[PDB]
């Protein structure tokens, strides 16, 4: 009776949203940008190839100086690299073999990685010592650390396989904000340029748009046939996009509270790894289980280019922030920097 | 459950209380935006290969 | 090259968890091993100040056990009850109990002084011993050391070069004996060769493998009085036993020259025989074939049980079958259907010390060679004792010789013992006969092939190998064992001064998940390399490098065991459908190798696959 008033409830909810988006939906973002000119065929190449990874690769994050990055690998390492020369600034063995994911803090005195362990831990860059050690394990996650990103030196927010995201408070260590909603793993979360919301796509299939300091799931966007696997916004922080298993990548409003665009190809079968945009918007880069990254025009749904230069998945890649240069990372083992 | 089937129907509530802009001026606003920025891309807007790190640049910090 | 080197410290590694795996690194075992307490009172004695008085006071109780007489005892009972004893009270956690003191005083106040008096003590220096010092022990370099130690032991592989022959000393049935030295540590001792062509040859291989059995169920608790074995190996050609080393002949040839012996020269070979019968008893191994020719003598006179290969384990079912020499064997072995024990070899001793003074057995009258006749005797005539025989001895011969076993010395419930407080040994000290203290009354003076090896006949032996560990430890604890742990201290102090000079590089194995590592070679192109196993991966580096090359756990398909050669490896086959193939250095660490590898590739590849962004996909 009660499970059954609320579920004929639950529909009738879910309806009037259909409805809404429905209501919106005017013209298409293809439609809007039919005019304008095409971005003509972006040819990137090769301009490094970074080697010392002994293992698969599974995570990369440019540093803000868009000069040094972090890599996450099956080798059991953290690698910072110099872009500009090849050479390592530091390689960093972690206790647990099994990481996943890795980020560097805005300011650059910090990194952060973990994986099955379940345990973010934070990495001290330059200390009183000159040396590098573990400043932090952040426990409490009951699930795999899928990614995480830094706010500033003080917080962090994580996304597991537990299926919550958190924000936390590294020198107590403690959850300062909880995000439950989404029903599966959750795999990648991207914040917004101005660190007040950011979103998260799981293995539900959905992406949540989250209220940092509230704590609270305030948009829910679907469309997606498979595992969410990448997400990042749109550099005005209105949209964001997605990667998927389902070989798709997505573009998602946050205002019309709805999908705008897809972007596939029926020859592409395989599933997406990473998504990032280059500094205008204009270019989404995706990277791909077959070996691939493609170079997408968002505006307009063309495929625009290919980056092909990996031996075995393309597994992350990032844009720097002067977006001057594309990183990618891959199972084969080396980075490359593209443009 | 039954407390786990009023936090769904509560959050939907939630989702359905936003009020929203045309998917028209959506894309619009995009569209502008990559207009504004167009100049400012490496990538679509080549730099001179001396300031370029990865092509011909000699001199850094 | 023909010394022992110890595997480097590293091996700890992969003989801990090797050693940890059968529960053999704790207290008792290690302690309880002769190379395992000479290093544990190493760390005792030099490197925990806390524990050595403990070991000290351990030690003097020792001496004690072994004082041969109660005057030499009441002495030493209050001498030990002074000087370490109030150091022991006063010293706080160090009291010994009430309950254990008042024991000991409530001997010693009754001036009570058997060997066992200081045994509470012992109690409690082991209750004291077994706890933190132990666990400090396990985290010391002298437990490394036992590890590089052990590591030694568990890697024996004979063949005749590691011995050097001097002389032959017995034509015997399948092949020769010989006199030789261990190149190891040149320990002195026999080798018995059988021809595996002979025994094929006498349909002999039943024989064989008996004695190399019982050798193995008898070789242990260091017996003065049987000839026993430390090592079995075998060539292509020939088997192998390593035993005690007996110069002297046999009884049999000295009854021979000597004529027979008195009652107080045939005491003195009763006596020893009648220890080394206790020693397989209490182990449930009965003899069978007891005689003259199978005692033999060392350089002193001293005796000694020899041929093995007729005896029988009686611990679960009892033998029934005629077995054994004519003139010896008891009526129930005759008898067809009849089961027995023990019983048969106190019958056995009676006819062979019958023999020692009369010159013939018992039942063998007048030089007859009807084994029918003899046997006969044996389950049907009453033994005719001389005159001249004294009334001890006749106590004695008709004890041993009682045609019933229910009846007879020996066999009524108590053993040995009963056949030692006969009034015939009256005189004698069984402590001091165990000592080998009372003087030898002879002191010996100076002095076809058409026939094929086939697959199947091989397959009989590979079991054959065998190392009675106490005997190998304690044969490199009174030669080499010194010596060679100093000089791999002075190995090791060196090379950590040669990687300071480099400016050592911080054991990699550290401050990770490392699960294992040492060294194996990859692949001829055999590539020693060092590695460590992670749970998700194997690396490898050569030397003054980090491992700059892996395998990761998800390629591994499987990892199987295979010969290549002769020696023996480790096959992976993995995902593209490459060979990998690893070497060890030691049967341990083949073992071990094998084990943790396919623990680490099962486990992973179950994580794996419910990591969705780890597993692989529908490409
Ligand atoms: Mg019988």
């Amino acid at each position: 009776s009660e499970l059954d008033q609320l579920r004929q409830e639950a529909e009738q909810l879910k309806n009037q949203i259909r409805d809404a988006r429905k209501a919106c939906a005017d013209a298409t973002l293809s439609q809007i940008t039919n005019n304008i000119d095409p971005v003509g065929r972006i040819q990137m190449r090769t301009r490094r190839t970074l080697r010392g990874h002994l293992a698969k690769i599974y995570a990369m994050h440019w540093g803000t100086d868009s000069r040094l990055l972090v890599s996450a690998s099956q080798d059991g390492k953290l690698i910072i690299w110099d872009s500009y020369t090849t050479n390592k600034v530091h390689a960093i063995p972690l206790r647990s073999s099994w990481v996943m994911t890795c980020a560097y803090a805005p300011s650059g005195n910090y990194v952060a990685c973990g994986g099955l362990d379940n345990i973010c831990s934070i990495y001290n860059l330059k200390t009183r010592e000159g040396n590098v050690r573990v400043s932090r394990e952040l426990a409490g996650h009951t699930g795999y650390l899928s990614c995480c990103r830094f706010l500033d030196d003080n917080q962090i927010v994580t996304s597991s396989g537990d299926t919550t995201c958190a924000l936390w408070d590294i020198e107590t260590g403690q959850q300062t904000t909880t995000f439950t909603g989404h029903t599966g793993d959750v795999m990648s979360l991207s914040l917004a340029p101005d660190t007040r919301l950011f979103v998260s796509g799981a293995c539900d299939a959905s992406a949540k748009l989250w209220d940092v300091r509230e704590g609270m799931c305030r948009q829910t966007f679907t469309g997606h046939e498979s595992d969410i696997n990448a997400i990042c916004f749109f550099p005005n922080g209105n949209a964001f996009a997605t990667g998927s298993d389902d070989a798709t990548c997505r573009l998602f409003d946050l205002r019309a509270d709805q999908e705008l665009m897809t972007y596939s190809h029926d020859n592409i079968i395989c599933g997406i790894t990473s998504v990032s945009f280059s500094k205008s918007g204009r270019l989404l880069l995706a990277g791909y289980d077959d070996f691939n990254c493609n170079v997408w025009d968002a505006l307009k749904a063309d495929r625009a280019g290919v980056l092909a230069g990996h031996d075995n998945r393309v597994s992350c890649l990032g844009v720097t922030d002067d977006g001057m240069a594309v990183a990618t990372g891959s199972w084969d083992s080396f980075l490359k920097i593209w443009n | 459950s039954i407390a786990q089937a009023r936090k769904l129907v509560e959050q939907l509530k939630m989702e359905a209380n936003i009020d929203r802009i045309k998917v028209s001026k959506a894309a619009a606003d995009l569209m502008a935006y990559c207009e504004a920025h167009a100049k400012e891309d490496p990538l679509l807007t080549p730099v001179p290969a001396s300031e370029n790190p990865f092509r011909e640049k000699k001199f850094f910090c | 090259s023909k010394k022992i080197l110890l595997p480097e410290p590293s091996i700890r590694s992969v003989m801990q968890k090797y050693l940890e795996d059968r529960g053999e690194v704790t207290f008792e075992k290690i302690f309880s091993q002769k190379l395992g307490y000479l290093l544990f009172r190493d760390f005792c004695l030099n490197h925990l100040e806390e524990a050595r008085p403990l070991v000290e006071f351990y030690e003097e109780i020792k001496k004690y056990e072994k004082l041969e007489t109660e005057e030499e005892r009441v002495a030493r009972s209050r001498e030990i009850f002074d000087s370490y004893i109030m150091k022991e009270l006063l010293a706080c956690s160090h009291p010994f109990s009430k309950s254990a003191t008042e024991h000991v005083q409530g001997h010693l106040g009754k001036k009570q002084v058997p060997p066992d008096l200081f045994q509470p003590y012992i109690e409690e220096i082991c209750q004291n011993l077994r706890g933190d010092v132990f666990q400090k022990f396990i985290e010391s370099d002298k437990f490394t050391r036992f590890c590089q130690w052990k590591n030694v032991e568990l890697n024996i592989h004979l063949t005749m070069n590691d011995f050097s022959v001097h002389r032959i000393i017995g034509r015997g049935g399948f092949g020769e004996v010989y006199g030789c030295r261990k190149a190891d540590t040149g320990k002195m001792y026999a080798m018995k060769c059988l021809d595996k062509k002979r025994i094929k040859m006498k349909q002999g291989e039943t024989l064989a493998l008996n004695e190399r059995i019982m050798l193995s169920l008898v070789s242990t608790g260091d017996c003065p009085f049987i000839v026993c074995m430390s090592y079995a190996f075998h060539t292509p050609d020939k088997l192998s036993f390593i035993l005690d080393l007996m110069n002297g002949g046999d009884l049999h040839y000295h009854l021979s020259q000597h004529g027979v012996f008195s009652e107080a020269d045939m005491r003195f070979y009763a006596a020893e025989i009648i220890l080394g019968l206790e020693h397989m008893h209490n182990r449930f191994v009965v003899y069978r074939d007891l005689k003259p020719a199978n005692i033999l003598l060392d350089e002193h006179g001293h005796v000694r049980i020899s041929d093995l290969g007729l005896a029988c384990d009686f611990s679960k079912k009892k033998p029934h079958a005629s077995v054994g020499t004519h003139g010896y064997m008891a009526p129930e072995v005759l008898q067809k259907g009849v089961a027995y024990d023990s019983s048969a070899d106190w019958f056995s001793l009676g006819c062979m010390l019958f023999k020692l003074l009369r010159g013939h057995s018992p039942f063998r009258q007048h030089k007859t060679k009807d084994k029918h006749e003899i046997d006969r005797m044996t389950l049907t005539m009453a033994v005719e004792l001389p005159d001249s025989f004294s009334p001890e001895l006749r106590s004695l011969l008709e004890g041993l010789l009682q045609r019933d076993v229910n009846r007879r010395l020996g066999c009524l419930g108590r053993g040995a013992q009963e056949v030692k407080e006969s009034p015939f040994f009256r005189s004698l000290d069984w402590q001091m006969v165990f000592l080998q203290k009372y003087p030898p009354p002879l002191i010996p003076p100076r002095g076809t092939k058409g026939i094929k090896l086939l697959d199947s006949d091989q397959e009989l032996y590979r079991n054959f190998p065998l190392t009675i560990s106490e005997r190998w430890q304690q044969e490199v604890a009174e030669t080499v064992f010194d010596t060679i742990n100093a000089e791999t201290d002075r190995l090791e102090a060196r090379k950590k001064a040669k990687n300071k000079q480099l400016g050592h590089e911080e054991d990699y194995a550290l401050g990770k998940d490392c699960i294992m590592h040492g060294y194996m070679s990859k692949m001829t192109q055999w590539q020693r390399r060092y590695f460590y196993l992670f749970p998700n991966r194997l690396e490898w580096r050569g030397e003054g490098e980090a491992p700059q090359s892996l395998l990761t756990m998800e390629e591994i398909q499987s990892v199987e065991e295979t010969q290549i050669k002769e020696r023996k490896c480790l096959l992976l086959k993995i995902r593209g459908g490459k060979q990998f193939i690893l070497q060890c250095d030691s049967d341990p660490e083949l073992v071990q190798w094998k084990k943790e590898l396919r623990d680490a590739y099962r486990e992973a590849q179950q994580l794996v696959q419910r990591v969705p962004k780890m597993k692989n996909k529908p490409r």
